[PDB]
């Protein structure tokens, strides 16, 4: 049901 | 850990701390969950076991954990394959363990620890002991280099800070275990101790050790009889973060502000109460300190106050996500020493010597296009000799 | 004032501890800063009457910081509250006590109130008063003294310098109660503007009214709410029980037409009536009851137009019973200022949003227009529902390696223009607009730079809008991307930043910014912060984006324009890389584009 | 955790037939591998908790809740309770010649409702996986099938493991309990060599019983006889109110006085 997508769902920092 | 501790010694000191059963018994209750079993089974058998025997005891189905305990228990070498029999020693031992042969305690245990870690910080009201300060700076934690100042806090010290203090407690251990060998002290005996504290000249200046760090406690002007507290066998949190860089920490001790303090600027104080700011300036100050960005977050995650608990996460994304930010900052150019070659006219050979180098495990960069590669000084007089070699 | 080690202002010294602190869940510093905590029992009591006396300086979810002042006192006894009954409910929240400085200074700064009044009557303003001895201690001021015009006594007072007059009023320790009282007033008639049934306000309008409207007399202030609040329908409540000619000021050519739109929605107030007075059109300011305009048009200086001469000799030439002023952070403007004396109104209602600004000057509206009468919380009508949740983030886009061996070099003013126009941040811009419209969500972007706002705008083949178009194409675009499904993204600049209600704007994207213009965060982030149809308070309706140029000038713009939202709670979730753009056919794919931007943006100069 | 419980069959008929025969095993040689057993259990663990049970044609008596010899001091005190309970049962007895067969439903009743009273002290925090370590040592009782068939089914419900390790006597109820709950079972023919299948094949628990080799289970014959001979029977006839396995076709069953009508 249009979910957010995946940068703003999750952190995308690699640490 | 401690059976980590254990598989690092020589089957010599192994078998001496095999000595009276308590001992035993407190090595087999760290065999994880299938090595205490076949400790039962071959412990009445006087007659070697064939291996093959052994393995085929595990069900297809999680086979992995048959050979990781296999491993665990030949490293601490209670039984030899004999050609699979326990330790003499060990089976009798053992035999004799199985059936053979407070309040303020913990608030002591606390607040002895929290004065070592007050002097570990810069704090003029704390412990004072010679003994202590060499055992901390020769503990690889503090550094000295002149006996008549108090002595700093090393990039490792400062870690040591941020860890809870179960391992807190058990690192600083660790490092006493290592150091009682070189000063003399005997490892089996003070190692002995330890188990049957779970449950001679060497002990008393041990025991004067860990009642300085209250871990045990006599009452009785250091009696024979001593009342171990809740650490010596092996709480709520109070800050609360702010999607804005603010930290309210619930602190009355000295220490926790002084712990806040290494990575965040103090602006208010209150009893129950103090307002921290993780500024950039701080957190890069605490990075260059040596303090790592993850005990950073762990220890604000430990310490967190209980209304943070609800929220997942407790710690908000920005705020976690922006530290580590802050610590990548600092570390964009990765600083490698080497050398370069260049004018490689060989480009045929330019290959067998890359393949040179890479079997070497000298080389860390190539560039295959422009013909070059980087080799640490260390192996450059190996390519030098070579190259000269031709 | 103690010190600490650690830089810390030790205040141990200084106040005690409560023994019942657990209950009590405010702090109170010697310094006047106030700590309350969200997650206490008693919040919502605390709040309403901290946020009175008190402004706030940062909400996050968890506790909240404020800090006193006098002006902010000095809101507290307008509204109705005595020090008496300020100090005892603050040593009753306090769980540490209030300091004797602290209790004292609230104390210095309650016994100004009610001591002068100012009235006007007639075109003429007065200064009036109960007690001759205040008068008399004025009128020994020199400037006081200089501007008076060339039991109760009142001296009358020359409109020119009543600005001079307030200011030094408040710095005389006696402000001047700009209180009308329209229900006593019979010499102005009264309009047939009413508050149709449909109209309902939400228990934050109701209860910002209440502080105006707390006695039978009308208050004159600042009112605060979030961006999409709805203070059109504040303004137009205020309206609504004034009852008398009211004069409306919004922003630009775009404010008026949402005012008058609003008026006719949320009144029953006669198209007629209403009016606009701007350089597009007017609709007959001489005979209308409500008159709609913008700073621009009333502050203009030069010389007017004939058309536009003869409506400002009307405005002059009346008397109005409220002046609603949209925008207010921009009055102490140097012009924009004057038009408060310009025209002569009893009450001035103030609408705003970000009660921010760069400079001193937002003190100023205390005595240009009235005290903050009041101040939402973002959150707390975050939750409510009352306006869509947002995502706010931070895209990092990394500098062009091209580019970025300009803009070190480079230090003459051209950086602006040069990691404005960053391909990386071109190519973020483009992949998130298409995959945004693959959602149905209506984005919206912005540009400081109309070359940027220029060059994206084509480049996506999008509408964009920003000075030299005209009122009515901008008002087209507006329509059409509030309705035609076609136009999904329009791009803007600083006109649009503003007053620009657009409900149905999920996203938001921001390419370029005015430096670290908190205003002009806070105020773009507005547009798509109003309710949405189908919107769910903890689903993240809205989202907003401002790219940057990772390692440029532009993050630590970034960081200081973001200090106001997070004041508010709201985090700007840090995106170093974007996810799908590399599968994503985007411009700018190769260094020839690249190169070829590049020398575009060093011709622009 | 884990809670072991040994309902140990002493029998005093057929232990001390086994005294007046002189064998190699006698009670004395079974209580200490039970003792050794209960030992090891807790010795593997300190949150492991064990108790154990004695049977008597009588009645059930529960065996269980410095370092002298060396051993731990709690095992020490587990051994002294022990040691000094069963000697006084088993000294200490009436004498019955109408009542001579061993009990053990009613000792396993007693077992059922403990685990049920500990698993209620029992914090939340820490989950408790319960055992019963049946040693049975003598034949069943036959009026003691419908007792013993409902204690079965209540540890099913609560998830209790009866690991029945029965000797001498493959008893044909018993070694229906364990299948039926998920127990163990072993018929150990070298009674003097009892405490090493203990070891290996009981004192697992059942957490890691699944990942291990284990005998297999023996065939379980679900007989069903007739109330009249007491002979298996393949087809029964029961009624709705009895529910009793009947000869053969009857205008009305005994045991239900019921006016059926033919049809
Ligand atoms: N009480 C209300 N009931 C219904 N819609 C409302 C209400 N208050 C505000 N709105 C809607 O919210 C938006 C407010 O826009 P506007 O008045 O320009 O806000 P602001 O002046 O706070 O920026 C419009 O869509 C308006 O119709
Ligand atoms: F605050 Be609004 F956009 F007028
Ligand atoms: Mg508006
Ligand atoms: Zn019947």
């Amino acid at each position: 049901a249009k979910e957010r997508p995946i940068w703003l769902r999750e952190s995308t920092v690699q640490g | 850990n401690l059976q980590e501790f254990l598989g690092g010694l020589s089957p010599g000191v192994l078998d001496r701390l095999y000595g009276h059963p308590a001992t035993c018994l407190a090595v087999f209750r760290e065999l994880p969950s299938l090595a205490k079993n076949w400790v039962m089974r071959m412990l009445f058998l006087e007659q070697p076991l064939p291996q093959a025997a052994v393995a085929l005891w595990v069900k297809k189905e999680f086979s992995k954990a048959q050979e990781e305990s296999t491993g665990l228990l030949s490293g601490l070498r209670i039984w030899h394959t004999q050609l699979l029999i326990l330790n003499p020693i060990f089976r009798q031992n053992l035999r004799i363990a199985l059936l053979g042969g407070v309040p303020s305690l913990d608030k002591y245990a606390e607040e002895r620890w929290e004065v070592v870690l007050h002097f570990m910080v810069g704090s003029p009201s704390a412990a004072v002991s010679q003994d202590l300060a060499q055992l901390l700076s020769q503990a690889g934690l503090m550094k000295s280099t002149e006996p008549g100042e108090p002595p700093c806090i090393t990039s490792a010290g400062f870690q040591f800070l941020l860890l809870d203090t179960p391992a807190q407690l058990w690192y600083f251990m660790l490092q006493y275990l290592q150091t009682a060998q070189s000063r003399g002290m005997d490892l089996v005996e003070i190692l002995s101790f330890l188990f049957q504290l779970s449950f001679s000249d060497s002990l008393l200046n041990f025991l004067q050790h860990l009642r300085e760090f209250g871990l045990v406690f006599q009452r009785k002007r250091k009696s024979r009889r001593y009342y171990p507290t809740r650490l010596a066998i092996n709480q709520p949190g109070f800050i609360v973060v702010e999607t804005n860089y603010r930290l309210y920490a619930y602190t009355e001790s000295e220490l926790q502000i002084a712990l806040i303090a290494l990575f965040s600027e103090m602006l208010y104080r209150f009893p129950n109460m103090v307002v921290a700011q993780v500024t950039r300036e701080s957190v890069q100050q605490a990075i260059a300190s040596g303090i790592t960005a993850q005990q950073i977050i762990h220890f604000l995650r430990t310490r967190a106050h209980p209304v943070m608990l609800k929220q997942t996460p407790v710690l908000p994304p920005t705020i976690t996500d922006q530290i580590r930010l802050w610590e990548l900052e600092r570390d964009r150019l990765r600083f490698t020493e080497g050398v370069l070659y260049n004018q490689f006219l060989s480009q045929v050979d330019f290959e067998l010597l890359l393949a040179h180098a890479r079997e070497l495990g000298v080389l860390v960069f190539e560039n295959s296009a422009k013909r070059l590669m980087v080799v640490t000084p260390a192996g450059h007089s190996d390519v030098k000799r070579f190259w000269k070699r031709q | 004032t103690k010190v600490d080690e650690y830089g810390a202002k030790d205040y141990r010294l200084q106040m005690p501890l409560k023994d019942d602190h657990t209950s009590r869940p405010l702090w109170v510093a010697p310094d006047g800063h106030i700590f309350l905590e969200a997650f206490s029992p008693v919040y919502k009591y605390a709040q309403d009457f901290l946020v009175a006396i008190a402004e706030p300086v940062c909400r996050p979810t968890h506790v909240h910081e404020y800090k006193l002042t006098a002006y902010s006192l000095y809101a507290a006894v307008s509204v109705g509250l005595q020090t008496s009954d300020i100090t005892e409910y603050l040593r009753k929240l306090s769980k540490t006590g209030v300091p004797d400085g602290i209790m004292q200074f609230i104390k210095l700064c309650t016994v100004s109130y009610g001591k002068v009044k100012l009235v006007l009557k007639h075109n003429r303003y007065f200064v009036e008063s109960c007690h001759p001895d205040v008068i008399q201690h004025l009128l020994q001021d020199p400037v006081i003294r200089e501007c008076r015009l060339r039991q109760t006594v009142s001296f009358e007072v020359k409109q020119e310098m009543i600005e001079e007059l307030q200011k030094r009023c408040i710095h005389l320790e006696y402000p001047l109660l700009a209180e009308y009282d329209f229900r006593n007033d019979s010499v102005n008639p009264d309009i047939n503007i009413d508050l149709k049934p449909t109209a309902v306000l939400r228990p934050y309008q109701e209860k910002s009214l209440r502080k105006m409207f707390g006695n039978g007399r009308a208050r004159s202030g600042v009112i605060v709410l979030p961006c999409g609040a709805g203070k059109s329908l504040v303004g137009v409540t205020a309206a609504c029980t004034v009852r008398k000619r009211c004069l409306v000021l919004g922003n630009s050519a775009v404010s008026v037409e949402q005012w008058k739109a609003q008026f006719k929605m949320w009144s029953t107030i006669d198209d007629s009536q209403i009016c606009r007075f701007t350089s597009d059109a007017k609709d007959k300011p001489i005979g209308c009851s409500v008159a709609i305009s913008t700073y621009s048009m009333l502050g203009h200086t030069t010389k007017r137009s004939w058309e536009a001469e003869r409506v400002m000799e009307w405005l002059k030439t009346q008397e109005w019973g409220l002046m609603i002023l949209d925008e207010v952070h921009t009055i102490p403007a140097k012009m924009f200022r004057r038009v408060l004396t310009i025209v002569q109104a009893h009450c001035k209602l103030g609408l705003t949003a970000t009660l921010v600004r760069e400079d001193d000057k937002i003190v100023d509206l205390n005595f240009l227009i009235g005290p903050k009468l009041y101040e939402a919380n973002w959150m707390e009508l975050q939750n409510n529902g009352y306006i869509a949740k947002v995502q706010c983030a931070e895209v990092w886009c990394p500098m062009s390696p091209e580019f970025y061996r300009e803009y070190v070099a480079i230090k003459t003013k051209k950086r602006i223009l040069l990691y404005t126009m960053n391909p990386n941040k071109f190519r973020a811009c483009q992949f998130l607009i298409k995959f945004h419209e693959r959602r149905n969500d209506k984005i919206i972007v912005f540009a400081d730079n109309v070359f940027a706002l220029k060059e994206y705008a084509i480049r996506l083949n999008k509408p964009y809008i920003y000075g030299p178009t005209s009122q009515g194409e901008r008002m087209q675009i507006l329509q059409n991307f509030k309705h035609n499904p076609k136009i999904n993204t329009i791009f803007i600049s600083k006109v649009g930043d503003t007053s620009f209600d657009l409900p149905e704007a999920n996203v938001l994207i921001q390419i370029s910014s005015h430096g670290g213009s908190r205003r002009q965060e806070a105020q773009r982030l507005g547009r798509v912060l109003r309710a949405k149809k189908g919107m769910v308070a903890e689903e993240y309706n809205a989202f907003f984006y401002s790219l940057v140029s990772q390692d440029t000038q532009e993050m630590a713009y970034s960081t200081k324009r973001q200090r106001f939202l997070v004041d508010q709670g709201y985090s700007f979730k840090v995106i170093t890389k974007l996810a799908g753009m590399e599968e994503e056919d985007l411009a700018f794919s190769t260094k020839e584009e690249q190169q070829q931007l590049l020398q575009k943006v060093l011709a622009a100069t | 955790l884990n809670l072991l419980v040994i309902v140990v069959d002493a029998n005093p008929i057929w232990w001390g037939k086994q005294a007046l025969k002189e064998s190699q095993f006698t009670l004395s040689k079974c209580i200490d591998a039970v003792m050794v057993l209960g030992n090891s259990h807790l010795f593997m663990n300190r949150s492991n908790k064990l108790a154990v049970i004695a049977s008597h044609i009588q009645e059930s008596r529960f065996l269980y809740p410095g370092s002298k010899d060396g051993k731990y001091e709690l095992l020490t005190s587990a051994n002294e309770v022990i040691v000094e309970e069963i000697k006084d049962l088993m000294t200490k007895s009436d004498i019955k010649g109408q009542h001579t067969e061993t009990l053990l439903a009613g000792s396993l009743a007693k077992a059922l409702c403990y685990i049920h009273r500990m698993n209620k002290e029992v914090k939340d925090n820490q989950e408790m996986k319960s055992r019963i370590l049946v040693i049975k040592a003598a034949e069943d009782s036959a009026l003691q099938y419908m007792n013993f068939m409902n204690v079965i089914f209540a540890a099913q419900k609560q998830n209790i493991l009866i690991d029945a390790c029965v000797l001498d006597s493959d008893s044909g109820l018993l070694q229906q309990a364990c299948d039926i709950t998920g127990g163990l079972y072993l018929k150990v023919p070298q009674m003097p060599s009892l405490l090493q299948y203990l070891l290996w094949v009981f004192l697992p628990d059942q957490d890691q019983r699944s990942q291990l080799i284990l005998p297999p289970p023996v065939h379980v014959d679900y007989r069903a006889a007739c109330f009249c001979h007491r002979n298996l029977i393949e087809i029964g006839y029961v009624c709705s109110v009895c529910l009793s396995i009947f000869c053969n076709f009857s205008p009305i069953c005994t045991t239900c006085e019921t006016a059926f009508k033919i049809s």
